[PDB]
């Protein structure tokens, strides 16, 4: 039964527009709770879930302060790799970073995440010690060596251990009411015939939270593996999640097949067939 | 609240 | 180097026509970054599109939620229309109310 605290840092350079845009976004577990983006005016972190305007003035100015310096660095770190990879300013770059705890029913660190990629791919990664980097080019080398050097790893690893599992522990208070509410998907199958011989059986999951669901098809109590079809969970945009999946059947046989669904807000499994009337 | 600095690559 | 971006046209709430709804283009697995996203009623340009901020997988892809207001009729049409490096042209997604 366990819980998250994830931030997602990316900054993007914009070859003939301004500087590079820095982005903040940040979740406990499925919900986005604060963001950054340095395009707006007087750019800010800023709240995306309603319970957290219960942190007060000196937690968004400080945040804020701390977004507008990494943003900062960011844009140091994009000009640095240029210069190990001789790369061209007419190409727009990308340095994304993602750090993070999870931490289990007792609330202890199971584990922390500290990596960085450029323009898509690995470069350097904090390893799950917490205490060493694996870097992948000889750039990367460079940079292992320089966080070496000002030992980030005390850094990153101290701040993965005590605060990010602290705030975790606030946030999971602050928003407990949205965060713990399991609500379970509303299922149903709907009916759309496909070529007078065949049908297609589409089984809904909606307004369900969090996001991990299964949602499954058989075939009297085969499971259709190779024959279903199903659509990535996605947002309803009210920070609900919704998904389905679909069989093609033959017409008059749509009986024998049923929809099963397994979520952490049903206490048991649904089991659904098409209902006709 | 987020990581108190980042990597200086 | 480059993604190829995944789109999906959805509502919020089922459908029912008449009345009002949110259309949603969740457009995913994408990179680099810059993107372009229109979301369309019978062919034009749909003002007042809000885009969700952008977040990442896993691998690094991008993903984005653009939704704007919208009421479905039998005959209105709805698509969402996306531009990015990885892409010749640009790729329209129309919206299917049983998907
Ligand atoms: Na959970
Ligand atoms: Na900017
Ligand atoms: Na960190
Ligand atoms: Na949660
Ligand atoms: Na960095
Ligand atoms: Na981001």
């Amino acid at each position: 039964s366990s819980h998250s605290l994830r931030y997602f840092h990316t900054a993007m350079s914009r070859p003939g527009l301004g500087e590079p845009r820095f982005i903040v976004v940040g979740y406990v577990d499925d919900t986005q709770f604060v963001s950054f983006d340095s395009d707006s005016e007087n750019p800010k972190m800023e709240p995306r879930a309603r319970w957290m305007e219960q942190e007060g003035p000196e937690y968004w100015e400080r945040e804020t302060w701390k977004a507008r310096d990494m943003g900062r660095n960011f844009r140091v770190n994009l000009r640095t790799l240029l210069g190990y990879y001789n790369q061209s300013k007419d190409e727009s770059h990308t340095l994304q970073w993602m750090y993070g705890c999870d931490v289990g029913p007792d609330g202890r660190l199971l584990r922390g995440y500290c990596q960085e990629a450029y323009d898509g791919q690995d470069y350097i990664s904090l390893n799950e010690d917490l205490r060493s980097w694996t870097a992948t080019d000889f750039a990367s080398q460079i940079s292992k060596h320089k966080s070496e050097m000002v030992d980030e790893a005390h850094q990153q690893r101290a701040y993965l251990q005590g605060p990010c599992v602290e705030w975790l522990h606030t946030y999971l208070r602050l928003g407990n009411k949205t965060l713990k509410r399991s609500d379970p998907p509303k299922a149903h199958v709907t009916h759309h015939p496909r070529s007078e011989d065949y049908v297609t059986l589409r089984c809904w999951a909606l307004g369900f939270y969090p996001a991990d669901i299964t949602l499954t098809w058989q075939l009297n109590g085969e499971e259709l593996t190779q024959d279903m079809e199903f659509v990535e969970t996605r947002p309803a945009g009210d920070g609900n999640f919704q998904k389905w999946a679909s069989v093609v059947v033959p017409l008059g046989k749509e009986q024998n097949y049923t929809c099963h669904v397994e979520h952490e807000g049903l206490p048991e499994p649904l089991t659904l067939r098409w209902e006709p009337p | 609240a987020m990581a108190p600095r980042t990597l200086l690559l | 180097i480059q993604k190829t971006p995944q789109i999906q046209v959805y509502s919020r709430h089922p459908p029912e026509n008449g009345k009002p709804n949110i259309l949603n283009c969740y457009v995913t697995q994408f990179h680099p970054p810059h993107i372009e996203i229109q979301m369309l009623k019978n062919g034009k340009k749909i003002p007042k599109v809000e885009m969700s901020d952008m977040s990442f997988s896993k691998d690094w892809s991008f993903y984005i939620l653009a939704h704007t207001e919208f009421t479905p009729t039998e005959t209105d049409t709805y698509a969402c229309r996306v531009k990015h490096a990885s892409m010749a042209e640009p790729k329209t997604v129309y919206w299917d109310r049983d998907m």
